[PDB]
């Protein structure tokens, strides 16, 4: 799309497991996202002729 | 393993095979490779500058060495999850000396 | 007071086999496949020339 | 199986022959088993999200 | 046999063959090898470091050498049962110079 609003999601952290005993407390891991965004630019070319040159 | 650029590690991979098989009835069975070992093999070049393992393409990993199977994972070097890199780049052995199983497995 | 089963019992729990001699009840899995290396082959009776003795 | 009751039998000593003279005493030799036992451990992973995140 | 890493023992295996066949005038009919000799063979390399016998894979033992048959056992090195390692890694000769037989056998 035109403008700086093009966005790609980036996985930034991931879950990793623990080792635990029989009645030891379970624990949470981590999971995180960032994003990169990008803009557009415009390229143009044109040519002009007199009618006689057409 | 020496960390010099373009060095031949074939002497050292064999030194480990001897280190295992010199003892008793150890039947050496294969390797675990860190994928970073494939670059060390692929760029090993002789005294005259020509490649010692020319058959290794970019983006391959070595799945066999000296006729023995190899399997690749960066879990071998151990810089996975919160782990630090151990500097390990291969493990060789008799993989029947390791017995493994799941007792129970709980889904999501 | 939760019923543990691993040994020794986890802290503040009690073992489900915590009665006298109860651990003799815990399951055991003996592998049918041994850790048993082969022994060295004798080579002299095949290398040597046979003779009556 | 769950526990420390997983067991592999290990051959630990073996018969060795001996050389004896004409009326020298015959001798017995060794034969023995040991075992290695091993234990299970538990790997766990979990993640936790707010209602607004869900 | 020299201890040095990567040394070629082919000069020495030929020196022993020459000792039996010329210095003693005998035939030569094969080798007994310790399995540990196959590593010393397989890792032998040139003055510029290439392997001298690259057809030996890891986990092989050689059953022939220089056209002579070979047979493999650590009874050659002798660290079997209560024996210590003699450091012997091969015996070569005319095996017809060794005559052997059983006078009597008692089964189980």
């Amino acid at each position: 799309i035109i403008g700086d609003g093009n966005v790609v999601p980036v996985l930034t952290k991931r879950p990793s497991a623990s080792i635990i005993g029989e009645l030891q407390n379970k624990v949470d891991s981590e999971l995180e996202v960032g994003a990169k965004n990008f803009k557009t630019i415009k390229a143009e070319v044109g040519l002009e002729f007199s009618l006689e040159t057409i | 393993l020496p960390l010099t650029a373009g060095v031949d590690i074939d002497p050292f991979l064999w030194e480990g095979y001897n280190t295992v098989t010199e003892a008793a009835g150890n039947n050496f069975s294969g390797f675990a490779f860190d994928p970073r070992l494939t670059y060390v093999l692929a760029t090993a070049r002789d005294s005259d500058g020509r490649r010692l393992n020319p058959d290794i393409n970019m983006g391959q990993t070595v799945t066999s060495y000296s006729g023995q199977p190899a399997i690749n994972s960066r879990t071998v070097g151990g810089d996975v999850d919160a782990g630090t890199d151990t500097g390990i780049r291969a493990i060789g052995g008799d993989w029947d000396a390791l017995r493994f199983g799941y007792a129970h497995q709980i889904g999501l | 007071a939760t019923k543990s089963v691993l040994q020794p019992p986890a802290a503040g729990s009690a073992s489900i086999v915590g009665g006298a001699g109860g651990t003799q009840l815990l399951p055991k899995n003996i592998s049918q496949e041994w850790w048993k290396k082969a022994t060295e082959q004798s080579i002299i009776p095949t290398l040597s020339k046979s003779t009556p003795v």
